[PDB]
């Protein structure tokens, strides 16, 4: 088998804010 | 032999909690128990969640 | 020319040494501090004495840091809303005084 | 369920009522820009002894994040304390004290 | 039981009062050294405080044991605390009060009715003496005992702000305080606050009598001084930074006058209405026996 | 009132014999330390709870 | 240099406020102890990476 190469990146996951309607505290 | 018990497993008892809930709250982060404590602490959790 | 480079040479030369020429990540990105008194990024203190030195104000990147962030969307939806009411009477409205 | 002040009034003697009461400690705030309130809720029917006598856990949220919501209750240490058989075999409660 | 100290329980190092200040542990009294003001035109005298009712809220059994201290606190120093005027708690406080209760306060503070013997808890005596004017935080919503919650202010300002020549005079210029300050500074310092086990301070302000009251007054004088700060914080008009040769200091406009703000605020805790009734009440009683 | 007697008949006349169900016996790293210094061993798989 | 002008530029004008994301609490057995002295408490699902 040949000799190969590969790249990377980080991936970008930067999605607007979800909107809940579900709360943490009283 | 004469029946004089009523052999059984896993009991139940006189008192058992009841629980009302709110379900608008609900915490933002999941807590990941490993699958052995939530086999113990689930039945617990999930009712007092 | 390298010098975007963090790292290099991720194998091992034998299994237990390392090849010539190979680059550890610099610790400073490593190193998330803390907020400063007024809210830059600091680096940790280096001795135990000296203040953390801010992460701006030198050529170091750091890919560790503590951002500060609200814990759910602001926007609610709960827009606000007003009740205006007019004048009665348009002759009687007062321009005067400022 | 709801009761008319009348129905109070006139209900036959030894039959069991079945109020209702609301804990409204888990009720949110309201937001800011909710309009205002003219009026006024009222209220008419009350118990003259503690109702909450079967009420182990009260408000499993939290103020804030770390303060607890007044009127919270937390469960009483007994229903956790599974002490031992007695000598004869009779359930107990841990000792308390060491001695 | 916790016996009494002769000086009372804030002598003991289990109750001390401490802040953290940009997030070191600071005594109340070297965070009130930073405060500064600066005086306005306006000028508050002190009214005389209306003497508080004799009525107590009736000392009904209520199930469950109230945790009156985290009460007391939140209702004063706590974010967005609510049910401050809950009736249930105090009923359990004005059930101290009585001559041989069977009820205890925990040295959590929390209220016990049967007497458990594996918690610490205060003399009967000293919190019967506590609670026989505390309870009082009690009828703080109703009408007919609803303290000044605008006067009662100037006594505040008076023992935080004054000068011992203004104390003295009873009348001070409406101030402007500042301080050098870390962001958050009063929301971290009403945590601070808020964490405190203040039923210590306020048993042995009821108990202790003569001149070991007296000496109390002057050993907690900066205690008492920062409750008052973080109350005024949450009255204050207007709270802002002013940026000054790379240091922020806060400004909080002006001590001594309640606003009745409702509104949240990101600078400083907010008292929605029946909290200002509750801190109007809790001033009342507090500066009733502070000046006495 | 009736409740009562039929309550505490019920209770009079129960003749229920235990008699252990599945259990499991987890292993001690299995389990966080806490839940593990509660847990004796083996425990039935139907844990109520508390 | 336009890249850089358009990078400074591009920087000068993020109005970007981040609100918190989907996140994870471990259970701290859950984690091998050196991750677990990095972790605190939460953090977001979508680590990035170091």
């Amino acid at each position: 088998k040949i000799a190969t190469a590969s790249s990377a990146r980080q991936a970008d996951v930067e999605k607007p804010a979800d909107v809940t309607f579900t709360i943490e505290n009283v | 032999l004469s029946d004089d018990f009523k052999q059984i497993s896993d009991p139940k008892g006189y008192l058992t909690y009841s629980v009302k809930y709110e379900d608008q709250f609900t915490k933002k982060d999941k807590l990941r128990a490993s699958e052995a404590d939530d086999r113990i602490v689930g039945p617990t959790v999930n009712l007092f969640k | 020319i390298s010098v975007a480079r963090s790292m290099r040479a991720i194998v091992n030369h034998n299994e237990v040494d390392r090849p010539r020429g190979a680059v550890a990540p610099s610790s400073y990105e490593m190193d998330t501090g803390t907020l400063s008194r007024n809210g830059d990024l600091l680096y940790s203190p280096v001795a135990n004495g000296q203040v953390g030195i801010p992460k701006l104000e030198v050529d170091h990147i750091s890919f560790s840091n503590v951002v500060s962030m609200m814990t759910a969307n602001i926007r609610t939806g709960d827009d606000m809303a007003v009740e205006r009411v007019n004048p009665d009477d348009v002759r009687a409205i007062n321009i005067r005084n400022a | 369920q709801h009761v008319d002040a009348e129905s109070i009034m006139t209900a036959p003697k030894g039959k069991l009522f079945h109020l209702q009461f609301m804990d409204g400690l888990l009720r949110p705030e309201p937001s800011a820009f909710d309009p205002p309130a003219s009026g006024e809720d009222m209220r008419l029917i009350y118990p003259l002894q503690p109702i909450s006598v079967a009420r182990s856990m009260r408000a499993i949220v939290n103020h804030n994040e770390v303060d607890r919501p007044r009127g919270a209750v937390a469960p009483s240490s007994y229903e956790m304390d599974t002490g031992t058989l007695s000598r004869n075999g009779d359930l107990l409660y841990s000792p308390v004290a060491n001695g | 039981m916790l016996q009494q100290p002769t000086g009372g329980y804030t002598t003991l190092e289990q109750f001390a009062f401490t802040i953290r200040n940009d997030g070191t542990n600071a005594t109340p009294t070297q965070f009130l050294q930073l405060l500064s003001y600066e005086a306005t035109e306006n000028e508050l005298v002190k009214k005389t405080i209306p003497t508080p009712e004799t009525h107590l809220p009736s000392a009904r059994n209520v199930p469950g044991n109230v945790y009156i201290e985290d009460a007391i606190t939140q209702a004063l120093f706590g974010i967005s605390a609510q049910n401050v005027n809950a009736h249930g708690y105090f009923s359990r406080l004005s059930a101290l009060a009585l001559p041989n209760t069977s009820a205890r306060l925990g040295l959590d503070g929390v209220i016990y009715n049967s007497e458990t013997i594996n918690i610490p808890f205060y003399d009967p005596a000293a919190v019967a003496n506590f609670a026989a004017t505390y309870a009082k935080l009690g009828n703080a919503s109703t009408p007919r005992y609803r303290a000044d919650m605008i006067d009662i202010y100037a006594h505040v300002g008076l023992e935080l702000a004054g000068t011992d020549a203004e104390r003295a005079a009873g009348v001070m210029p409406v101030k402007r305080a500042k301080f050098d300050s870390w962001e958050g500074s009063l929301i971290s310092l009403s945590r601070d606050v808020v964490n405190w086990k203040i039923l210590a301070f306020l048993i042995d302000l009821c108990s202790l009598e003569g001149e070991a009251l007296r000496a109390f007054k002057t050993r907690n004088r900066d205690v008492f001084r920062m409750m008052l700060f973080i109350m005024s914080t949450a009255v204050a008009a207007n709270v802002v930074n002013r940026k000054v040769t790379k240091r922020v200091d806060r400004v909080l406009e002006y001590i001594g006058v309640n606003s009745m703000r409702t509104a949240g605020r990101t600078a400083t805790i907010t008292y929605d209405l029946s909290r200002h009734e509750f801190a109007a009440k809790f001033l009342q009683l507090t500066f009733t026996r502070w000046n006495a | 009132v009736s409740g009562l007697l039929m309550v505490l008949f019920k209770v009079m006349t129960d003749n229920r014999l235990v008699i252990v169900g599945e259990t499991t016996t987890p292993m001690s790293n299995t389990l966080s330390t806490v839940v593990n210094n509660v847990l004796r061993t083996t425990y039935h798989n139907n844990v109520g709870v508390n």
